[PDB]
């Protein structure tokens, strides 16, 4: 018996007692976010979330975690996207992300909406998640840029996208990573993340200290859209 | 090539 903690490179973790087969299965398993405070407590089978409820990790005694459930009836489950399905509940936000970022008009002229921090945090802090449908590089690189505003490479085999009309918050808010604008002097980077609901995706992690209400930006790393080429020239100058 | 990296 005993308790087992599995920490992912991104900071998140799975905690619980493994069954006779040594698998994280039961009604009291939990995924704990990188803040080591926010958690999804409930039913998991072999580490996969079946029915998790929002909870707060109060403390840990000799490896034993003590959770307190958050008021509400919102349950979460593994819900990895496909090429055509972005989410089973596109309007159910991620609790960890909801407490750290919000969408508003960007401070970047003519950029549209942007992603902003709700709190002051230090370097290397995971702030948002970049979930989306999963498609191939061939499909993406073979179509017009007008359709690739939200495409993000996950790896050599998969591209994550937030296609219309999901690029509108009123239609999709399960994750908000696609709302962060570009900057050649970014305060964040896209990083790998293993999410209990979204599965393998990317997240937005700060590179340094960020203040409350500061706009979060990332270097797109782009051949690229016109607005990008223009900004690039404007950057190479006055730099 | 037409995606963020
Ligand atoms: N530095 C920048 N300058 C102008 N537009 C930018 C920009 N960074 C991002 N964008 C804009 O945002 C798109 C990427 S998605 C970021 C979210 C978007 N501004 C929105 O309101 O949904 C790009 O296609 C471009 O239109």
């Amino acid at each position: 018996h005993g308790v087992c903690w599995i920490y992912y490179p991104d900071g998140g973790s799975l905690v619980g007692e493994v069954n006779e087969d040594g698998e994280m299965t039961g009604e009291k398993i939990a995924y704990v976010y990188p803040d080591e405070r926010t958690a999804l407590y409930g039913k998991f089978i072999d580490g996969e979330m079946i029915e998790g409820k929002l909870a707060t990790l109060m403390s840990t005694e000799e490896g034993r975690p003590h959770f307190e459930l958050m008021p509400g009836n919102s349950v979460y489950h593994f819900d990895k996207s496909t090429s055509s399905c972005i989410s089973t509940n596109a309007l159910l936000p991620d609790p960890y992300e909801s407490e750290r970022v919000y969408v508003a008009e960007s401070l970047i002229s003519s950029a549209g909406e942007g992603l902003f921090s709700k709190v002051a945090v230090g370097p290397n802090t995971v702030m948002s998640f970049y979930n989306g449908v999963r498609i191939t590089h061939q499909e993406v690189d073979s179509r017009d840029w007008a359709l690739n505003g939200n495409t993000l490479s996950l790896d050599e085999e998969t591209v994550i996208d937030v296609p219309e009309p999901y690029n509108h918050v009123s239609k999709y808010c399960a994750s908000l990573g696609h709302k962060a604008n570009h900057s050649f002097t970014p305060n964040c980077i896209y990083d790998m993340f293993v999410h209990p609901r979204f599965g393998p995706i990317k997240c937005i992690r700060t590179l340094r200290a960020v203040e409350a209400d500061e706009e979060l930006t990332v270097a797109y790393g782009y051949e690229a859209p016109e607005w990008y080429q223009v900004e690039l020239k404007a950057f190479q100058a006055t730099q | 090539k037409r995606s963020k990296k």
